[PDB]
Protein backbone atom coordinates (compact mmCIF):
# COMPACT_ATOMS: atom_id res chain seq x y z
CA UNK A 1 0.00 0.00 0.00
CA UNK A 2 2.99 2.35 -0.46
CA UNK A 3 3.95 1.67 -4.10
CA UNK A 4 2.45 1.88 -7.58
CA UNK A 5 2.73 -0.73 -10.33
CA UNK A 6 2.44 -0.55 -14.11
CA UNK A 7 -0.41 -3.08 -14.20
CA UNK A 8 -2.10 -5.69 -12.00
CA UNK A 9 -3.20 -9.11 -13.26
CA UNK A 10 -5.63 -11.19 -11.19
CA UNK A 11 -5.77 -14.91 -12.06
CA UNK A 12 -8.51 -17.07 -10.53
CA UNK A 13 -8.77 -20.86 -10.57
CA UNK A 14 -9.77 -23.74 -8.29
CA UNK A 15 -7.69 -26.68 -7.04
CA UNK A 16 -7.93 -29.21 -4.22
CA UNK A 17 -7.37 -28.42 -0.57
CA UNK A 18 -3.83 -29.71 -1.04
CA UNK A 19 -1.13 -28.34 -3.39
CA UNK A 20 -2.11 -24.77 -2.49
CA UNK A 21 1.27 -24.67 -0.79
CA UNK A 22 2.62 -26.29 -3.96
CA UNK A 23 1.36 -23.34 -6.03
CA UNK A 24 4.56 -21.29 -5.83
CA UNK A 25 7.84 -20.72 -7.70
CA UNK A 26 9.42 -24.11 -8.23
CA UNK A 27 7.86 -27.07 -6.42
CA UNK A 28 7.54 -29.32 -9.44
CA UNK A 29 4.32 -31.30 -9.66
CA UNK A 30 1.39 -32.17 -11.88
CA UNK A 31 -0.19 -28.73 -11.46
CA UNK A 32 3.18 -27.01 -11.96
CA UNK A 33 4.22 -28.83 -15.14
CA UNK A 34 0.79 -29.38 -16.75
CA UNK A 35 -1.39 -26.57 -15.34
CA UNK A 36 -1.05 -22.91 -14.32
CA UNK A 37 2.63 -22.51 -13.48
CA UNK A 38 4.22 -19.77 -11.36
CA UNK A 39 7.60 -18.52 -12.63
CA UNK A 40 10.65 -18.87 -10.40
CA UNK A 41 11.10 -15.08 -10.74
CA UNK A 42 7.82 -14.02 -9.15
CA UNK A 43 6.79 -10.68 -7.66
CA UNK A 44 3.20 -11.38 -6.62
CA UNK A 45 1.19 -12.66 -3.68
CA UNK A 46 -0.83 -15.89 -3.78
CA UNK A 47 -4.10 -15.85 -1.83
CA UNK A 48 -5.93 -19.01 -0.77
CA UNK B 1 29.81 -25.58 -0.59
CA UNK B 2 27.95 -26.55 -3.76
CA UNK B 3 26.75 -30.09 -4.37
CA UNK B 4 29.28 -30.76 -7.13
CA UNK B 5 32.14 -29.04 -8.94
CA UNK B 6 30.64 -29.89 -12.35
CA UNK B 7 28.40 -27.14 -13.71
CA UNK B 8 26.37 -29.45 -15.95
CA UNK B 9 26.02 -31.98 -13.13
CA UNK B 10 24.58 -29.20 -10.97
CA UNK B 11 22.33 -28.16 -13.87
CA UNK B 12 20.87 -31.65 -14.14
CA UNK B 13 19.44 -33.54 -11.15
CA UNK B 14 18.35 -30.17 -9.73
CA UNK B 15 15.26 -28.08 -10.36
CA UNK B 16 16.09 -24.58 -11.65
CA UNK B 17 14.92 -22.61 -8.57
CA UNK B 18 17.62 -24.18 -6.37
CA UNK B 19 20.06 -24.83 -9.20
CA UNK B 20 20.16 -21.03 -9.34
CA UNK B 21 21.49 -20.79 -5.78
CA UNK B 22 23.92 -23.70 -6.30
CA UNK B 23 25.31 -22.11 -9.47
CA UNK B 24 25.47 -18.76 -7.66
CA UNK B 25 27.58 -20.24 -4.85
CA UNK B 26 29.88 -21.84 -7.42
CA UNK B 27 30.13 -18.56 -9.37
CA UNK B 28 31.01 -16.62 -6.22
CA UNK B 29 33.76 -19.11 -5.41
CA UNK B 30 35.23 -19.14 -8.91
CA UNK B 31 35.07 -15.34 -9.17
CA UNK B 32 36.89 -15.02 -5.85
CA UNK B 33 39.57 -17.40 -7.14
CA UNK B 34 39.98 -15.40 -10.36
CA UNK B 35 40.17 -12.12 -8.44
CA UNK B 36 42.86 -13.55 -6.17
CA UNK B 37 44.80 -14.76 -9.21
CA UNK B 38 44.69 -11.40 -10.97
CA UNK B 39 45.64 -9.52 -7.80
CA UNK B 40 48.66 -11.77 -7.24
CA UNK B 41 49.56 -11.34 -10.91
CA UNK B 42 49.40 -7.56 -10.47
CA UNK B 43 51.77 -7.76 -7.49
CA UNK B 44 54.17 -9.95 -9.47
CA UNK B 45 53.91 -7.61 -12.48
CA UNK B 46 54.86 -4.64 -10.30
CA UNK B 47 57.87 -6.55 -8.96
CA UNK B 48 58.88 -7.68 -12.47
Amino acid sequence: NDLCFTNVYADSFVIRGDEVRQIAPGQTGKIADYNYKLPDDFTGCVIA
Amino acid sequence: GAISSVLNDILSRLDPPEAEVQIDRLITGRLQSLQTYVTQQLIRAAEI
